[PDB]
RNA sequence: CUCUUUAACAUUAAGCCCUGAAGAAGGGC
């Protein structure tokens, strides 16, 4: 039933990302599913613009991370578990 | 420089009355909370993990099932009250 | 360089393993079976996946004597790359200490957040005593 | 013995599920029976009864409570009658060996029947309470299905349900069916015919757990949060601290340029949030919870702990905030009453504090010259405390340490005794 | 072919006006 799940991940703060990814692995492990992740890509630079009060005549880029995982086979409990966990805030985990 | 608080503007307007009352009294007071008001109970929730919770969700299926069983069997004692006609 | 560029891809695999904690045969078969990286060479990529053996754990112990912070308190993302670096340091010793180690600080430029490599540029004093041919 | 056929059919019909305990049924209904037999007999007695699942017949034994005293001669013994038991009985243990006449009736059936269904009610409620104990204080997501007036019913999976009272939800926000709601449950008040879970977004536990999901440092138990106070629509104050001194807790909760706290504030409806350090000194911790506005003068009354605060005007208006709730949050966080004023009014307020009381001293023992001087260090001790503090402290080079202190204590204690006597039998 | 052991700084606002010292209560639009 739509077994080829596709998951990517944006990661503004690595600390939350390692734990989050580890939880996404533990939910598949506990249901019985096994899969390969996170496969981290190098740090991506996202230029930042800021607008502080006018300085006399202000960050402009902060580090980001990215990960990707699939699923070999979602058990009926694995979809309710994947939807059941609460994604850590501040990180965009939009499913591919 | 909005300072858009009507009551504050009134405070500046009625500042002289405030001065008339300023002498020999408590100026402002602020009490909050209570023991019964401030129980928070936040000692330990890590044993419940988001994996454990997502893996063991709140299930009350057996309760509703059992309930339907009871109601059916009670209708069956009303069948004991029932006569064939 | 392009062959050196292969190494980082191998570097990426173990983190997978490190968090999946599965049999390495599954990791290799599924990894290469999904896609082939035409740039990197499996001829060398496959040899490092064997290095999952705990000899590299013995070498990572070498970082414990001097450690301002706890052994595993530091990011496992950043600990993996140290297990790789010292894998090549003692088991392989292919690149000299300062040459491999400068590149190494660049390596944790690539994935380490907040100058993680830059401060860990102190830690290279711990690597020097293993080989006095500096 | 006896066994109402109807009641046996009832206990085999409402027979407890495998998860449930069938034995409990008998434990209850035998208490019911024995209580009925007890009500039959003219003298007040203690009685028991037992049934086996195999047969259904029961046996009723009237028993006495072995004790070392004379109260209730209808239910008491000595170890001498326990010699029939071969001394095996001990005091505080109630045993005997004589059966009593087992009662049979019809009206009992009804009330017996009642207990059965009665237990079932408790069985439902209790069976639900388990799940609550399993998830007590944790955030769970549900999908609204009803919208009653000022409270909404939420569906959870596996036939589980919940409800949010309007006080528990955001002041601004009204919800609609089909909307996913993240919410920590916090109580299970027993409604008639079983209870149902209560959830809340307004309570501080929503915010604290909302931080637990966001800051793993708390999840790793590295840092503790000592208290949290919040105004749901507007702003919140939270006190954090770590004794390790290894990392900064406020920095850990704030994140990158606030991105870790703002996120939760986004979930909290953009609620403003002040994260402050937790401190064990009350006064200093008060100043830390008084922020963003801060003062340099603090006065405490640990007898009432209704401490007072004074401040410049420009920082005064910031200290009170809108409707005062700023201080109201600080106090709410501190768990202690507060008080704010202007410094100019503060100094004079202390001089008045001392002046009226010194007029009382001058009203009692009348040496205004000697009392105003003693008043200078009286501030630590009320007129009763001077008599209550050990005499070891008030001895100084000023005044007379030995001849005058005794008389002083006599005067003060006699006067306060006069007030205590004036409390009762006064004119009005 | 060294950079000397891993960021945290976050809040932009809730009308006008009256009785009342009040930032307690309470009101008219």
């Amino acid at each position: 039933q739509n077994q080829r799940i596709r998951i990517r991940l944006k990661a503004f703060d690595h600390r939350l990302i390692d734990q989050a990814t580890a939880e996404i692995v533990e939910t598949a492990k506990r249901t019985g599913a096994q899969v390969r992740g996170p496969i981290p890509l190098p740090t991506r630079k996202e230029r930042f613009t800021v607008l502080i009060s006018p300085h006399v005549n202000d960050q402009y880029e902060i580090r980001t991370h990215l990960r990707l995982v699939d699923i070999v086979e979602p058990t009926e409990k694995t979809v309710d578990a994947l939807m059941r966990l609460d994604l850590a805030a501040g990180v965009d985990v939009q499913i591919s | 420089l909005g300072s858009m608080d009507a009551q504050t503007r009134r405070r500046e307007r009625r500042a002289e009355k405030q001065a008339q009352w300023k002498a020999a009294n408590p100026l402002l007071v602020g009490v909050s909370a209570k023991p019964v008001n401030r129980p928070i109970l936040s000692l330990n929730r890590k044993p419940k993990s988001r994996v454990e919770s997502a893996l063991n969700p709140i299930d009350l299926t057996v309760l509703a099932e059992y309930h339907k069983q009871i109601e059916s069997n009670l209708q069956r004692i009303e069948r004991k009250n029932q006569r064939t006609w | 360089a392009a062959r050196r560029r292969a190494r980082e891809c191998a570097v990426q695999a173990l983190y997978s393993w490190q968090l999946s904690q599965n049999d390495i045969a599954d990791v290799e078969y599924q990894f290469l079976a999904e896609q082939d990286v035409k740039d990197v060479d499996v001829l060398y990529f496959r040899e490092l996946l064997a290095g999952v053996a705990t000899n590299t754990a013995y070498l990572d112990g070498l970082m414990k004597p001097y450690l301002s912070r706890l052994l595993e308190e530091l990011g496992q993302v950043e600990k993996a790359v140290l297990r790789i670096a010292l894998y090549e340091l003692s088991k392989r010793s292919d690149v000299p200490y300062k040459v491999a180690i400068n590149e190494a600080i660049e390596l944790a430029k690539s994935f380490g957040a907040e100058d993680s490599h830059k401060f860990v540029n102190g830690v290279l004093d711990k690597a020097a005593p293993v080989i006095r041919p500096n | 013995g006896a066994m109402n056929k109807e009641i046996l059919a009832v206990v085999e019909a409402v027979s407890n599920e495998k998860a449930l305990p069938r034995e409990k049924i008998f434990e209850a209904l035998e208490s019911a029976l024995a209580t009925a037999t007890k009500k039959k007999y003219e003298q007040e007695i203690d009685v028991r009864v037992q049934i086996d699942r195999k047969s259904g017949d029961f046996d009723t034994f009237r028993r006495w409570l072995v004790v070392d005293e004379v109260t209730q001669p209808t239910k008491e013994i000595t170890l001498e009658a326990a010699r029939y038991e071969d001394e095996s009985l001990n005091l505080g243990d109630y045993v005997e060996d004589q059966i009593e006449s087992v009662t049979f009736d019809r009206i009992t059936t009804q009330t017996a029947k009642q207990v059965i269904v009665q237990k079932v009610r408790e069985a439902e409620r209790a069976m639900v309470v388990d799940q609550f104990r399993e998830h007590e204080g944790e955030i769970i997501t549900g999908v609204v299905k009803k919208v009653n007036r000022d409270n909404i019913s939420l569906d959870l999976g596996n036939n589980a349900e919940a409800v949010i009272l309007r006080e528990d939800m955001l002041p601004r926000e009204n919800f609609r069916p089909g909307d996913r709601v993240r919410g920590v449950l916090y109580s299970v008040r027993p409604e008639a015919r079983g209870a149902q879970l209560f959830v809340t977004r307004s309570k501080p536990e929503m915010l604290i757990e909302l931080f637990r999901i966001e800051v793993p440092e708390i999840g790793e138990e590295v840092i503790e949060i000592k208290a949290a106070a919040r105004d749901p629509g507007s702003r919140a104050k939270i006190a954090v601290k770590t004794n390790d001194k290894r990392i900064d807790p406020v920095g850990a909760c704030v994140g990158m340029r606030g991105a870790r706290v703002q996120a939760v504030s986004t979930e909290l409806g953009g609620e403003r949030i002040d994260i402050v350090l937790w401190d064990d000194n009350p006064a200093q911790f008060v100043i830390n919870a008084m922020a963003p506005a801060d003062v340099a003068s603090i006065v405490v009354d640990e007898d009432k702990h209704t401490m007072d605060i004074a401040v410049e005007a420009g920082n005064l208006a910031q200290a009170i905030g809108r409707n005062g709730q700023n201080v109201r949050l600080a106090s709410q966080l501190s768990g202690w009453e507060l008080n704010v004023m202007t410094v100019d009014d503060l100094q004079a307020k202390h001089q008045a504090e001392a002046h009226a009381a010194i007029d009382t001293f001058t009203k009692y023992l009348d040496i205004d010259e000697d009392f105003a001087t003693v008043l200078v260090e009286e501030g630590f001790s009320t007129l009763e405390e001077l008599a209550y503090v050990p005499m070891k402290e008030l001895l100084e080079i000023e005044g007379l340490d030995e001849p005058t202190v005794e008389a002083l204590r006599e005067r003060a204690k006699n006067a306060l005794a006069t007030i205590a006597q004036a409390q009762e039998e006064s004119l009005g």
